[PDB]
């Protein structure tokens, strides 16, 4: 008829404080016959003895509940871990009421810990709910600390969720080093500014201090961190005008204490309404069997239901945390804190104080800088990409077109030939024709500068396993996009499903076919309909490019897999490879696109497509994820359908005969 | 597949019968084909406002007054695409290449 709570604490103050809480914890609950015993413990400047002391101490004391009440401790790594293990070797559940590490978030491996605090990764909901406030879309993350920060990123992946949306840029490395500001100059050239941040006090200072030789607190920047950052040497090293966060009653221990007993009473006078009440017996001597009840009593700790307290209203939920808690929203003014707002369960209320901003005005730093040069990216396409060598030295001869127009050019850096031929031979040439006049004409629309570069290859892009670790990965245009050395992939690309699942895609500016390009008894093969080409032999050769997007859409085909494993014989690079094995009757058969087939056919006359006009897709423009640059640029190239000017570029390149 | 139309009696009153018809063709084919793939549930009607839509003082009508205005969910139907219906809804990738003709002897 005794319940008994072990605790480990120091102050005299707060112990009588506790035992009070104690002696008034069956104060309303009637005459019932229940008696509450309490048990708190020092502190040995050790560990492991400490351990030992607390553990077999509360085995010899049978305790219910272990309470931890130390936010001064002078190791800064915060681990009351072996208390709470050696509870969960019997299933105890241990209260704790400091940390708030996300290690104890998990329930595998702290089978029956409990705590009334959530960590840190709620405070970035309380930063999604600033996502939900002045409207971003694009963050920044920076992550130093290895034990929460794969936490951290799901909780993040778990928000973003919901918008569907990405991270620009997330970083994970070991804490204690002061190299990172090539990684913060790599976030300069970012579009966002949004800088959300996750490591103890002496990272957070190293990247103050880096960011203050950088002088990144101009404008448009986007500062927001926690109570862990600003303080120590953060604090002296912190900027002005930053927004962080506090806890209401976080460091107020005695409420806290009371509070914690009487969650712990109300849960204790709950259970005591049910049978198969087991006890955890001597332990420490010869008993290693387990509390039988220990998940029964772990259940009755979920459903832990409250309406009275002193901040507010408590509860468990599936993780074991604390849910609809005050907090506060401070401004570093003139390092002098200033509370700027205040957050509910869900909501954010700003108060009357202003919001003053690092850089220029107290509104919101609109701190999305889209690319005013964009680094275009472009593959050797022969009626699309004419390129060139200078004259003397990266100019470009203005050659005069037969209709009275200058050929536009552009200064584009590509190398010579492929990589076993030429490994590094990288010069600035002349680039004109189809797409990039259509470049062109998007920089007469809108406001942006450029920078026009080719890729390392003739291949589109193929997603292969790479021989370590076995993983799929891309290569080529796609290759080069995403791994951020490009912008925008301006060519021909060819819209399928697997790509769109990656990246997004624009309105598609070229229509066309599928065809044969043959050379001129039936010397045509009327398309794929052809019986001798379904069954192939030694003499009718059809090939394709090597690593093109054909290749693919014939792999999902199955039902012509013949044909996949007769074009694997003859894949070449380029297609001026197949042009010139088929002007030299080395070649039989193509399967090319049908336009280009037929710039072709005006240029050679003998070279002739075939009569099957199958698969009738369209060509755009290669694009990021969500970004500024895709309902602007879609209009403009909706504004280019819709006149004359695919005319006009038909009048350049396609209509015109030779 | 089943659909509605509403059909009215005359001009000199607005109510009207919802006669049901039967439809096929290409459109259906590919409606039914969509609910194989995503296996959803589909609410199939007919509009009875007019043709596809133009605008008359910021009042559209047709099956962009029915989608702007947020009576229907999506247009599964043929439809035109230019510059202020890319800017009023979000059109998907385009799937048939049907373009403008001039028909002689």
């Amino acid at each position: 008829k005794i319940v008994n709570i072990g605790a480990v604490l120091s102050t005299r103050k707060h112990e009588q404080m506790f035992r009070e809480a104690v002696n008034q914890a069956n104060k309303r609950h009637g005459s019932w016959k229940i008696q509450l015993n309490a048990t708190s413990v020092t502190h040995k400047p050790n560990a492991i003895q400490m351990a030992l002391s607390v553990c077999e101490d509360l085995i010899s004391s049978q305790v219910y509940a272990i309470l931890v009440s130390h936010p001064p401790t002078p190791n800064d790594h915060f681990t009351p871990t072996p208390v709470s293990y050696t509870a969960g070797f019997y299933r105890i559940p241990v209260l704790g009421l400091t940390t708030r590490m996300s290690i104890y978030s998990d329930k595998s491996i702290h089978l029956s810990f409990l705590r009334t605090v959530p960590p840190y990764s709620h405070q970035s909901s309380v930063w999604f709910e600033m996502m939900r406030v002045y409207n971003w879309n694009h963050i920044i993350l920076l992550v130093s600390d290895d034990h929460e920060g794969r936490a951290a990123q799901k909780r993040l992946e778990t928000l973003l969720e919901e918008r569907e949306s990405k991270a620009e840029k997330v970083l994970q490395f070991d804490p204690g080093t002061k190299n990172v500001t090539a990684l913060l100059m790599e976030a300069r050239e970012l579009e966002a500014r949004v800088i959300i941040l996750s490591a103890s006090e002496d990272d957070a200072a190293t990247v103050y201090r880096a960011a203050a030789m950088l002088n990144m607190t101009g404008s448009g920047y986007v500062w927001l961190v926690g109570e862990r950052e600003i303080s120590g040497n953060a604090l002296r090293y912190a900027p002005d005008g930053i927004i962080g966060l506090q806890l209401i009653n976080g460091k107020n221990e005695s409420a806290h204490i009371s509070d914690a007993v009487g969650v712990v009473a109300q849960a204790v006078h709950e259970l005591l309404e049910k049978e198969n009440i087991t006890d955890p017996p001597r332990g420490c001597v010869g008993n290693t069997n387990i509390w039988k009840t220990g998940p029964l009593f772990k259940r009755v700790l979920m459903s832990s239901k409250y309406a009275d307290g002193v901040t507010g209203r408590v509860e468990f939920n599936e993780d074991g945390d604390r849910k609809f808690a005050n907090y506060s929203i401070m401004n570093l003014q003139n390092r002098k804190l200033v509370q700027v707002g205040i957050y509910n369960g869900t909501h954010v209320i700003p108060n009357d104080r202003k919001i003053i901003w690092p850089g220029g005005e107290t509104e919101k730093p609109r701190g999305y800088q889209m690319s005013t040069r964009l680094k275009i990216v472009t593959i050797h396409q022969e009626p699309f990409v004419y390129v060139k060598p200078t004259m003397s030295d990266g100019t470009c001869k203005e050659e005069f077109t037969v209709n009275g127009d200058p050929v536009k050019k552009v200064i584009c850096t590509g190398p010579n030939d492929t990589s076993p031929g030429s490994p590094r031979h990288t010069v600035p040439q002349c680039c004109y024709g189809f797409c990039i006049d259509l470049l062109i004409k998007l920089a007469r629309t809108m406001n942006f500068t450029y920078e026009v570069h080719l890729v390392a290859d003739g291949k589109f892009g193929t997603q292969e396993r790479v021989n370590n670790s076995n993983k799929k990965e891309w290569n080529g245009m796609m290759g080069e996009l995403l791994s951020g050395q490009a912008d925008m992939i301006v060519a021909p690309l060819t819209i399928n499903n697997e790509r769109a699942q990656y990246i997004e895609f624009s309105k598609p500016f070229k229509y066309q076919g599928l065809t044969i390009l043959v050379k001129k008894p039936e010397e045509r093969i009327t398309g794929i309909n052809d019986p001798r080409l379904r069954n192939p032999s030694d003499k009718f050769i059809y090939a394709t490019v090597k690593q093109s997007s054909v290749d693919i859409y014939f792999r999902r085909q199955v039902e012509l897999s013949t044909m996949y494993r007769h074009m694997e014989k003859h894949n070449y690079e380029s297609a001026a490879e197949a042009i010139q094995a088929v002007r030299d009757n080395k070649l039989h058969a193509f399967i090319w696109d049908s336009a280009v087939l037929e710039f072709e056919a005006s240029q050679k006359c003998d070279l002739v497509t075939t009569g099957e006009l199958f698969f009738r897709s369209g060509f755009g423009i290669g694009m990021r994820k969500d970004s500024p640059w895709k309902q602007n640029v879609s209009l403009s190239i909706l504004k280019s359908h819709e006149n004359g000017f695919m005319e006009d570029l038909d009048k350049t390149w396609v209509r015109y005969q030779e | 597949v089943p659909c509605r139309k509403f059909v009215k009696i005359n001009n000199s009153t607005n109510e009207g019968m919802n006669v049901k018809k039967c439809c096929k063709g290409f459109c259906i084919d590919i409606l039914k084909k969509l609910s194989r793939t995503v296996k959803f549930t589909y609410d199939l009607y007919l509009v009875t406002n007019g043709k596809h839509g133009k605008k008359v003082n910021n009042v559209w009508n047709g099956m962009i007054g029915e989608v702007v205005y947020q009576r229907a969910v999506m247009a599964v139907g043929s439809l035109t695409i230019n510059e202020e219906r890319s800017e009023v809804v979000d059109f998907s990738v385009p799937f048939v290449e049907t373009g403008i003709s001039v028909m002689v002897s």
